[PDB]
RNA sequence: CUCGCACACGCUUACAUCAGUAACUAAUAAUAUACUGAUAAUUAACAACCAAUAAACCAAAACAACACUAAAACGUUUAUUAAUUACAUUGUUAACCCAACACAGGAGUGCACCAAGGAAAGAUUAAAAGAAGUAAAAGGAACUCGGCAAACACAAACCCCGCCUGUUUACCAAAAACAUCACCUCUAGCAUUACUAGUAUUAGAGGCAAUGCCUGCCCAGUGACACCAGUUUAACGGCCGCGGUAUUCUGACCGUGCAAAGGUAGCAUAAUCACUUGUUCUCCAAAUAAGGACUUGUAUGAAUGGCCACACGAGGGUUUUACUGUCUCUU
RNA sequence: ACGAGCUACCCAUGAGCAGUUUAAAAGAACCAACUCAUCUAUGUGGCAAAAUAGUGAGAAGACUUGUAGGUAGAGGUGAAAA
RNA sequence: ACCAAAGCUAGCUCAACAUACUAAACAAAUACAAAAAUACACCAAAAUAAAAUAAAACAUUCACCUAACAUUAAAGUAUAGGA
């Protein structure tokens, strides 16, 4: 094959040793003993050094295989900033979920009843979004690491309130960079979702199934799509240093156990650096679960079978303009087989809440032409950002 | 056009070109502040 | 031009006095004078925000399972930073039901705020511009850890031609020696948020001290009595700056100055210790070519710094002090007045 | 051109030329990118009490001098050993092989401020 | 001094890896081509040109990959493709005719039946049709596709007798080699590479090609329209 | 009248206070940022030094919604280790640097065109000659190599050469020279430092110059392949002599001889030896100028490319109005 | 031996191009900053060992430019001007 | 009458002898961009002397030309040389 390496830039290989060494029963003359190199004394060779007392910052890295937590078989770990090849198919097959394209009914009325909506919604969602896009900062052109969890505090601001006439979301708290990790068996495959997400938001109460019974049984029937060119597990780091325990982001004893929901940022000013939407959506979908099935573990134990009480767990993945919604309710436990009950997942994608924002007015011969502020606007998704944070209330 | 400002000052590339060890990392520049000893130069180098 | 940069959160030992100088501010121990006038609206229920006082200290300190942490200094920023989001999160919240102002109101997450203006005149020392008179420039480039933002200005403490006995302190001596330095970039006057924006008044402020100005780290550095002067400092400074870039994006400055006192509130917290200040903007002609005949003067009204908690430990606070707590609810619960 | 009999200072040189004066180090780089300094690195002053000391920076002028006798190894010995290893020479008690009892220090490597490697500024 | 290589990357990756270009000069410094220099920056996708390349041992047969997108390359004439089975993706030289979410078919198994030869797909030389044309021919098995790599270029297999298999080049040239050779089958793509127009003397220099030298020079006896007779096959296998 | 403030690079105290200047520096004085002596000074938050080891990661910046081609610097997260404990070290002046000078020159970046910087005149008189500017009767290029310069004009045309943008003799030549897209020849079947981490639709050594019509004959000699024959001119190159006929004058023809073939198409007194100011027509009152036509150029001529054509040119010539001190003829 | 701090060409790392006409960032057009230097007049021991004034060409590109590195004389580099 | 003119010393030069030959200073810092206390390496290299000149030119040749054997003679002899 081609080797990678070229000779040149790689390590060279040390010197030959000198004649001298390879005559048996001959003790070379070096200069070893006056501490410096002199040309005519043959190369001294040393064993390698061992300093008897250890430093912490000047040794060596100790090797993964000494690590105390090594395990022979690979785990194979979902983080952050993990890519899915295949995001929303690969996602639902390593999560035993079943898709469905409509947010859940009980969102879409609680959205579309217009008595649930703010005093002034479009004038506020407008100033907010020129706010996050245009205002938030002294630059003329504000960029998406800084737009983009400014625009979400300012919805999630608009949301908060709503707790004058609904004095019922006073039960949660924002809780941010908290490390879970949960870990399951998917067809002899170790997977483990583990990491930390952008934001979250824990509850006293459960939030109440939004599946129905017919719907949950229809689900058996369902047979989850399989791609046989390209592995389940690709795109996840393949590690030998884990801890199978269900460690969720908390201690026992938290006030606000139920999660509600996540919060996912591509603030990046990168297009390569950010996430596609369909890795988002494949990211959503993982950490939902990963937190429903520590949520579940949690409550009823490491037994794997199908819950009684399913877990139903939100998460709004935004790009800055784009948004996307997950509900997923998590039934089962028992997910190395693939023939059981599946859990469901409702995913709205590809919601605009804008589609373009000019900062600065623009001018086509002599006259301006459109002026400072977002071009095209749909309340619609705003709504559904209201109904998701209102469904525990 | 106008010439005579050929030297445009730069503390890093006079360093780099006639210092100390510049002149020490060749036989050449060894030799070179030989001489410069040999003469007596209060200054061997930049 | 060239100009200071006054950072409210600085190292300098006697920095409140300086920033009273360069400001024509009067330092007053205690809150102002309260309108009692008030009707029987804090009927709220003190046990409800104490658990969730208590709840977010629970959760930021013992709760929330971060990554590890190898250094065991276990810093106070990272601890205490997401404990004041979530404070001023849920404070908000709550009091939103009692005062209908916070519901409509914005809040900013270390969102910077800026003001530039001009203190005096100097004799140029040095340069080719030797023995020519220059004004003193100055610029506060502060970054509150939160803020609120509301559509109508708070009402005014005191009447605009409030006369106190207690004068401006003058400093005999240059501006180098507190340290400051000279810098030149852009001079910029933000509030938080662009002229454009409806709320273009303030509420409240929240300000989190550094490691470096920490009580342990000056305990060290033998400064007892900068323990409360830091706080000065900061109050005097970051609320200046807000209040006047309030009052110039209504219109006033130098020569137009202000006919009406620009009001704003500063919660300062340490990791542990909270003290609050209430400043008011009663004049901006601070140059010299306006300052000849000038009797107004800005008034900022301080508190001593009292701890929230005492040494919690193992999801249980041991000691909690109910003083902390009225003072951030009558601050969130002030509303301008309705007409 | 530029100068070569000048010093090369730290003040002679572009922003990236920071070089220090001659004061000793301090500590190290931490974590965040700040400066972690050591206790143990910066110097400890151990400063007597000078509160009950009964003598003054200069001498009396008619108090005498005596003839310059340099302190000399030999006289360091017969000073603190000659006498020891005399009487228990006499006593017969004298071990030649063990002389750790009588200030010798076989090792230097023992004890905290050692004499040839200088462990010890002043 | 003695500039170092850009090249040093043990680590296959598929992202794009920042490369520094060198205008004709060799590490020494001295120009040893002329015309090279002054182009646009590029960025290096990591060609595997061995395509049969299991990703374990313990399953050497015949895999099969999926194609996710077939997309341009700054360093080659040809079009790239991105190729993912099991746990990894590769670069390959893409044909005339892929597109994304095409299978590929990578096998080292010779039977007494000639396989179907699809175009994505790379067979041993011993198991295509007698009439086949191929592309990133190689030379010694598991050597790697130093062989046809251009845009459109493609070579035409011959005649296989005693275990060996005979091709020929683009260059009308025979070669020989063992039949046991991985080789692509199908033009590679970009089949219009050679009709594309400069449009200017700038395309050049974005290219990197800087103009040739000004000094005239009279033409010797090396010009001329040379009917030379077709070079002989060139062999690779080592007859005992 | 308006090149000011700051940073980077550079100089290193030339910066500040007081005092003195007979003389030394200012190309002269006044006195002083530029000379002399003494004493002081630039205080960190800004800037410099300020983690590695494996893995997930193809999807540009251009208000970036989404795209074009030339394919494009700029990043987080996960896992293992990162002494842990206030205050570290260094740059902070200036009117300044490179040009022998207190030099009308050369100098990167961010801000605004004044709210900041400065003074063309040491004092007189108003000779000649010289430099710059303004205005000028009537005429309007009659000046001159040339309409150079100037102008209340700042328009339209005909040719030569290069297709075009571009590059060149820093300091006498910016061009018609070079490059150029395009078209052709040769040399190469291949791996860890260029070419190239490329593979004949590729990469090197060259010619001529986009495009349109074409590129005619010749391997005799010298080269190069062939290791001798033989092949090659979009390889170096070449492409007839003599006798007669036209009144003198034929490049045409008729014969003859020698050649490897004996100049094809086209253009044509050319930027093309001389003859030469070739002949004729238009332009002017007058033309060795310019354009068209003839052309026989015995020394034009076809990728050392031949012919036309758009666009382009501080390229080289020629006209028409308009304009004017270029000129009559200066004031 | 010493020289690529000027200059010839490359390699890294950065930075600039405002307004007008155009579905255009088209090696398009007008024209600034900026880069060159066509013509003329002064200057010729000059402000200057190559400048000043006017007038010119390009000005989204084969563009200008800061920092640093490389190629060294039987050579380098060269859109050949020895 | 200005400008000016004259000192006799500092020190150098050539040889002999000579211990036997890189002086004194070297507290700290000095081959990071020398004078910058402090982190897991890499270090080292040799390959003829040439020419200016003379032979009235210039091609073979051209004493000394940084390599020890000194002196009195043999002796400018034998030899080597476009002889
Ligand atoms: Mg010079
Ligand atoms: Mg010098
Ligand atoms: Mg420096
Ligand atoms: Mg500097
Ligand atoms: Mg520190
Ligand atoms: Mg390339
Ligand atoms: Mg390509
Ligand atoms: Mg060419
Ligand atoms: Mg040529
Ligand atoms: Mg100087
Ligand atoms: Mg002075
Ligand atoms: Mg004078
Ligand atoms: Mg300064
Ligand atoms: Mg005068
Ligand atoms: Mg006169
Ligand atoms: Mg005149
Ligand atoms: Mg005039
Ligand atoms: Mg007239
Ligand atoms: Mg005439
Ligand atoms: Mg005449
Ligand atoms: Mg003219
Ligand atoms: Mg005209
Ligand atoms: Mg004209
Ligand atoms: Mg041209
Ligand atoms: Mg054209
Ligand atoms: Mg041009
Ligand atoms: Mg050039
Ligand atoms: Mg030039
Ligand atoms: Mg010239
Ligand atoms: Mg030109
Ligand atoms: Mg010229
Ligand atoms: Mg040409
Ligand atoms: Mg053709
Ligand atoms: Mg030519
Ligand atoms: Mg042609
Ligand atoms: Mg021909
Ligand atoms: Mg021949
Ligand atoms: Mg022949
Ligand atoms: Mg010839
Ligand atoms: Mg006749
Ligand atoms: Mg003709
Ligand atoms: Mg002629
Ligand atoms: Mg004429
Ligand atoms: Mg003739
Ligand atoms: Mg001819
Ligand atoms: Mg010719
Ligand atoms: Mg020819
Ligand atoms: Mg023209
Ligand atoms: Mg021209
Ligand atoms: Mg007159
Ligand atoms: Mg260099
Ligand atoms: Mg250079
Ligand atoms: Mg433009
Ligand atoms: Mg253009
Ligand atoms: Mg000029
Ligand atoms: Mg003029
Ligand atoms: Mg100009
Ligand atoms: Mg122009
Ligand atoms: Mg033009
Ligand atoms: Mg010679
Ligand atoms: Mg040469
Ligand atoms: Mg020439
Ligand atoms: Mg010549
Ligand atoms: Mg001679
Ligand atoms: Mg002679
Ligand atoms: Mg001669
Ligand atoms: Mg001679
Ligand atoms: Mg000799
Ligand atoms: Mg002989």
């Amino acid at each position: 094959a081609y080797e990678w390496g070229v000779r040149s830039t790689r390590k060279p290989e040390p010197p030959p040793l000198d004649r001298v060494y390879e005559i048996p029963g001959l003790e070379p003359i070096t200069y070893a003993g006056k501490m410096h190199f002199m040309p005519g004394l043959a190369r001294p060779v040393f064993p390698p050094w061992d300093p008897g007392w250890t430093h912490p910052k000047f040794r060596r890295l100790p090797p993964l295989h000494e690590h105390p937590l090594y395990k022979d078989q690979a785990c194979y770990v979902f983080h952050q900033r993990c890519r899915l090849l295949e995001g929303v198919k690969q996602a639902l097959w390593l999560t035993k979920t079943q898709l469905i394209e409509g947010l859940p009914e009980k969102v879409l009325r609680l959205a579309d009843d217009p008595r649930n909506h703010i005093e002034n919604q479009d004038e506020r969602v407008l100033n907010a979004i020129s706010h996050a896009r245009l205002w938030h900062s002294t630059e003329d052109i504000p960029k998406r690491e800084t737009y983009c969890p400014v625009i979400v505090d300012s919805l999630i601001q608009l949301c908060k309130s709503q707790i004058l006439k609904h004095p019922s979301l006073a039960r949660r708290i924002c809780a941010q960079n908290n490390t879970l990790s949960a870990t399951w068996n998917r067809e002899s495959i170790l997977l483990q979702v583990h990491g930390s997400s952008g934001a979250r938001l824990n509850a006293k109460d459960p939030l109440p199934p939004v599946a129905s019974q017919e719907e949950v049984e229809a689900t058996k029937n369902h047979v989850l799509e399989t791609f046989y060119p390209i592995s389940p597990t690709m795109g996840l780091q393949e590690c030998n240093v884990y801890d199978v325990n269900d460690d969720t982001g908390f201690q026992e004893g938290y006030p606000y156990p139920c999660p509600h929901t996540l919060y996912f940022l591509e603030s990046a000013n990168l297009r390569p650096r950010r996430f596609q939407p369909d890795q988002l959506r494949a990211k959503m979908i993982l950490f939902a679960f990963g937190s429903a099935l520590a949520q579940a573990r949690l409550l009823y134990g490491n037994d794997s079978k199908v819950l009684e009480q399913p877990v139903v767990v939100q998460s709004v993945g935004t790009d800055g303009r784009l948004f996307q919604f997950l509900v997923l309710q998590l039934n089962t436990t028992d997910l190395a087989s693939d023939e059981g009950v599946k859990n469901l997942a409702w995913v709205d994608s590809d919601q605009l809440l804008y589609q373009h924002f000019w900062c600065l007015p623009v001018i086509k011969k002599k006259v301006v032409v459109e002026p400072v502020g977002p071009i095209g606007f749909q309340p619609e998704t705003f709504r559904k950002f209201l109904a998701l944070y209102l469904h525990g209330a | 056009k106008a010439r005579g400002n050929e030297y445009q000052p730069s503390n890093i590339k006079r360093k780099h070109k006639h210092g100390w060890v510049r002149r020490l990392r060749t036989p050449t520049g060894v030799q070179v502040i030989l001489r410069r000893m040999h003469k007596g130069r209060k200054s061997l180098s930049h | 031009f060239m100009k200071y940069v006054v950072y409210p959160q600085t190292f300098a030992l006697n920095a409140d006095n300086w920033y009273q100088s360069f400001t024509k501010t009067v330092f007053l121990s205690g809150l102002p004078p309260t309108p009692a006038k008030l009707e029987p609206e804090p009927t709220l229920d003190i046990t409800a925000l104490r658990e969730a006082v208590c709840d977010c200290l629970l959760q930021e300190h013992f709760f929330l399972r971060r990554k590890k942490r190898a250094p065991v200094i276990q810093d106070r920023e990272a601890i205490a930073s997401p404990f004041l989001d979530q404070l001023v999160a849920s404070l908000t919240g709550l009091l939103s039901v009692h005062n209908p102002v916070l519901a409509a109101a914005a809040l900013d997450c270390k969102r910077p705020v800026h003001f530039f203006w001009l203190r005096g005149e100097e004799i140029i020392p040095r340069g080719h511009r030797k023995g020519r008179v220059d004004a003193l420039r100055y610029q506060i480039n502060d970054k509150p850890h939160n803020q609120i933002r509301i559509s109508r200005q708070l009402p005014e403490f005191v009447p605009l031609d409030y006369s106190i006995p207690i004068e401006v302190p003058v400093m005999s001596c240059k501006p180098d020696k507190l340290p400051l330095f000279k810098r030149q970039y852009e001079n910029t006057i933000f509030i938080g948020s662009k002229t454009a924006d409806p709320l273009c008044y303030g509420h409240t402020q929240f300000h989190l001290l550094p490691d470096k100005l920490k009580r342990e780290k000056l305990l060290k550095q033998n400064c007892a009595d900068q323990i409360e002067v830091v706080f000065r400092a900061n109050a005097i400074a970051s609320l200046f700056a807000w209040t006047g870039a309030q009052a110039m994006y209504q219109g006033f400055w130098s020569e137009a100055d202000v006919t009406r006192p620009f009001v704003s509130q500063g919660v300062i917290t340490d990791g542990k210790y909270f003290s609050f200040f209430c400043y008011q903007l009663n004049t901006l002609a601070l140059t010299a070519q306006a300052d000849q005949n000038n009797p107004r003067k800005n008034i900022c009204w301080g508190t001593q710094s009292k701890p929230l908690y005492e040494t919690i430990e193992d999801n249980n606070v041991k000691g909690f002090n109910d003083d902390v707590l009225l003072q951030l609810v009558q601050f969130l619960l002030n509303r301008p007045k309705e007409d | 051109g530029a100068d070569r009999m000048s010093k090369w200072t730290s003040k002679r040189g572009p922003r990236t030329f920071c070089k220090g004066r001659g004061a000793k180090g301090t500590g190290f780089h931490g974590r965040d990118g700040k400066f972690v300094q050591i206790k143990e690195m910066i110097p400890e002053l151990v400063v007597p009490e000078l509160a009950g000391f009964k003598l003054k920076p200069y001498v009396n002028y008619r108090a005498p001098e005596g003839t310059d006798t340099p302190l000399t190894a030999k006289q360091l010995f017969l000073e603190t050993a000659a006498p020891a290893i005399e009487k228990d020479f006499k006593a017969g008690t004298f071990d030649p092989e063990h002389l750790e009892k009588y200030g010798f220090e076989p090792t230097q490597e023992g004890k905290l401020f050692q004499l040839y490697p200088k462990n010890f500024p002043r | 001094a003695t500039s170092v290589s850009w090249k040093s990357r043990t680590k296959y990756t598929v992202m794009p890896v920042k490369m520094r270009k060198s205008g004709g000069r060799n590490h020494t410094g001295q120009i040893q081509v002329h015309g090279i220099g002054g182009g646009h920056k590029q960025r290096y996708r990591m060609i595997d040109f061995l395509r049969f390349r299991p990703e374990h041992e313990s399953k050497p047969g015949p895999f099969e990959e999926k194609v996710i997108a077939v997309r341009y390359d700054p360093c080659r004439s040809a079009d790239i493709a991105l190729v993912a089975g099991g746990n990894r993706k590769r670069w390959i030289i893409a044909t005339e005719n892929m597109k994304a979410g095409d299978t590929v078919l990578n096998s080292d198994h010779i039977g007494r039946m000639a396989v179907a030869a699809r175009e994505g797909d790379a067979h041993p030389l011993g198991a295509l049709p007698v009439g086949t044309l191929i592309n990133n021919v190689e030379s010694e098995p598991g050597r790697g596709a130093q062989y046809i790599r251009a845009a459109g270029t493609c070579g035409v297999l011959l005649r296989k007798v005693n275990g060996t298999a005979i091709i020929q080049l683009p260059s009308k040239r025979q070669m020989q080699v063992l039949e046991t050779c991985i080789a692509t089958v199908g033009r590679v793509s970009n089949v219009d590479h050679n009709k594309r127009v400069i449009g200017k003397a700038g395309r050049n220099r974005w290219l990197g090609k800087r103009p040739n030298s000004g000094l005239w020079q009279r033409k010797g006896g090396w010009a001329g329209r040379k009917i030379r007779p077709l070079p002989p096959m060139k062999s690779y296998v080592k007859l005992p």
